[PDB]
């Protein structure tokens, strides 16, 4: 095996769906969101 | 909010982006109008 599949998750939709309330909860956490997606990016760019 | 330029400056919490492709925010398609949907019955509950 050389590479896998390139998958990217979004933190925000994925935790919160497309609700403001739930964003604004969500807020109280840091930047946990970020990290995740961050993470992701580079295991995407690594496959290539 | 300004244009995309700006939104991956702010993304990247810097004033210079260098070369490349950079991840900002997700498109998503807003609704327009609010559908309701109930049965044809209308005689009132016999809560009295
Ligand atoms: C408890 O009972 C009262 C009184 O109801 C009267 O006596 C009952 C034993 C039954 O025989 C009823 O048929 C009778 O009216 C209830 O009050 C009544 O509720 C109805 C339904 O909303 C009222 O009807 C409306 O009245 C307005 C203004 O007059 C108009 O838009 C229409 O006439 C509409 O139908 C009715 O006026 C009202 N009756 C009295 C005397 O106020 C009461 O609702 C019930 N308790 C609960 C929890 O529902
Ligand atoms: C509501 O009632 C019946 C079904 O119970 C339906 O066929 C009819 O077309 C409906 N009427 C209206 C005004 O939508």
């Amino acid at each position: 095996p050389v590479s896998m599949t390139k998958t990217s998750v979004d933190c925000t939709m994925y935790i919160c769906g497309d609700s403001t309330e739930c964003s604004n909860l969500l807020l109280q956490y840091g930047s946990f969101c970020t990290q995740l997606n961050r993470a992701l990016t580079g295991i995407a760019v690594e496959q290539d | 909010a300004l244009d995309p330029l700006s939104e991956t400056k702010c993304t990247l919490k810097s004033f210079t982006v260098e070369k490349g492709i950079y991840q900002t925010s997700n498109f998503r398609v807003q609704p327009t109008e609010s559908i309701v949907r109930f049965p044809n019955i209308t005689n009132l509950c016999p809560f009295g």
